[PDB]
């Protein structure tokens, strides 16, 4: 989608706010928001691509100025409601309850060893998106390609700043989960992945740095051949 | 930036805390989230996984030309030699800074970052300001924000992580470090040097 979240190239966002140092978690709620990622993933709320799409659909003004982990909370609620796993009305009732009673206890619950096992496995083993496909790669290193000008309303990894631009294939990484299908609940539908080099001049016109290039990853359908 | 429509940081924190505890209570009742699961995830990224891991990879590459070749050929496989890898680092591609080239990484579309070697990203990396400007004015940004002046003649390669491939910068080894031990060299490798916003520590 042509969301405001796609900030690459956007002007007027202001200076970088960078403290000399900071903690990993600035508040207890952040630790909870963070841990909810593997929890909701295991529960089938969404996959990684869908996770991103939920954030992309946020109110832009809220996205631009809210604490980072709040974005995660928004996507959990988004998918919880989508899948019917979260009743919004009950969530709103409970929110007011904790506003009035912030120190009220959490529900009694049993600890589950399977959830710790999942955490350790996911953290140290990872969640690889690499997949094997039957089709051979259409492109190769050195090929000059042009990025699609398509503008899907659903999830995609097509930054507005690279659309319609011409670049050179730097490397073929093999096939991976395709965002355009995965983030929209249409499955993995793996596609070959390539890193493509775009000169700053090609991307920004004369306002671009005469000696700079941007490397951007493109799934096969994103690019078409110009010169072999 | 100032926004006359925005509540105070205190009110914002109070609202978020209530909303998160509410959502937390519901996921707990559903049996998909537990207090131990939360504590374990927090424990890992607060004490176990961090930039000291990436520093180990960097110093091995600086002192082992063969490992350096393997690292640049396949980052994931190379880091596995040191027992480093996992979540959000399943696919890593390391890029080497030289006298002619400088690399800098970003996730313009969100906040993608190589957690296995750098831990969780600092807030500025995830925010709109850095993400929007680095792909458009990298040279000016590095100088203005990080006090790092990269010569106009030296090429700046910006790596935008639009896929699951995670890019990590192998900074140049600082001069005056001939014969240093891997432990001594590690004191010069910063999280910033592996993102490309700063070179490794001088001297
Ligand atoms: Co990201």
């Amino acid at each position: 989608m042509n969301g405001v979240y796609d900030v690459g190239g956007t002007d007027g966002l202001g200076p970088i706010n960078r403290p000399a140092d900071e903690p990993v978690f600035r508040a207890e709620w952040e630790k909870v928001a963070f841990a909810m990622f593997p929890a909701t993933f295991r529960a089938g709320f969404m996959g990684l691509d869908e996770f991103r799409f939920g954030i992309e659909q946020m109110n832009p003004a809220e996205y631009l100025e809210s604490p980072y982990y709040w974005h995660w909370i928004r996507t959990y609620i988004h998918h919880g409601v989508r899948t019917g796993k979260i009743d919004l009305e009950e969530l709103e009732r409970r929110t007011q309850y904790y506003r009035e009673n912030p120190d009220a206890p959490l529900p009694e619950h049993e600890q589950k060893p399977e959830l710790i096992e999942f955490v350790n496995q996911a953290v140290y083993g990872g969640l690889p998106a690499s997949r094997e496909v039957d089709r051979p790669p259409k492109f190769k290193e050195g090929d000059v390609v042009r990025f699609s000008t398509a503008s899907p309303k659903g999830h995609a990894r097509r930054a507005r700043y690279v659309r319609g631009k011409t670049g050179t294939v730097v490397k073929h990484h093999g096939a991976y989960i395709y965002p355009d299908t995965a983030g929209n609940g249409l499955g993995e539908c793996p596609e070959h992945l390539y890193t493509v080099r775009f000169t700053a001049q090609e991307l920004w016109g004369p306002e671009g740095d005469p000696n700079s290039s941007v490397y951007y990853d493109c799934w096969e359908p994103y690019i078409e051949l110009v010169d072999t | 930036t100032e926004n006359i429509l925005r509540k105070s940081d205190e009110e914002i924190q109070k609202e978020i805390t209530a909303r998160v505890k509410a959502l937390e209570s519901m996921l707990i009742e559903q049996g998909i989230l537990t207090t131990s699961m939360i504590d374990r995830m927090a424990e890992i990224y607060e004490n176990e996984v961090g930039p000291h891991l990436g520093a180990k990879v960097v110093v091995k590459a600086w002192t082992d030309p063969e490992f350096k070749k393997r690292l640049l050929a396949d980052g994931t496989e190379a880091c596995k030699e040191l027992g480093i890898g996992g979540l959000q680092g399943e696919d890593m591609m390391w890029v080497e800074n030289t006298d002619e080239v400088h690399h800098v990484v970003v996730c313009s579309l969100c906040s993608c970052y190589p957690w296995p070697v750098l831990g969780l990203p600092p807030n500025w990396f995830k925010e709109p300001q850095y993400r929007s400007r680095v792909v458009r004015e990298p040279r000016q940004l590095l100088k203005e924000e990080f006090g790092f002046e990269v010569p106009p003649s030296k090429e700046i390669k910006v790596w935008d992580s639009s896929s699951e491939m995670r890019f990590v910068v192998l900074p140049q080894r600082p001069a005056g470090t001939d014969g240093w031990s891997e432990e001594e060299l590690a004191t010069l490798v910063t999280r910033e040097s592996m993102i490309g916003v700063e070179p490794a520590k001088a001297v």
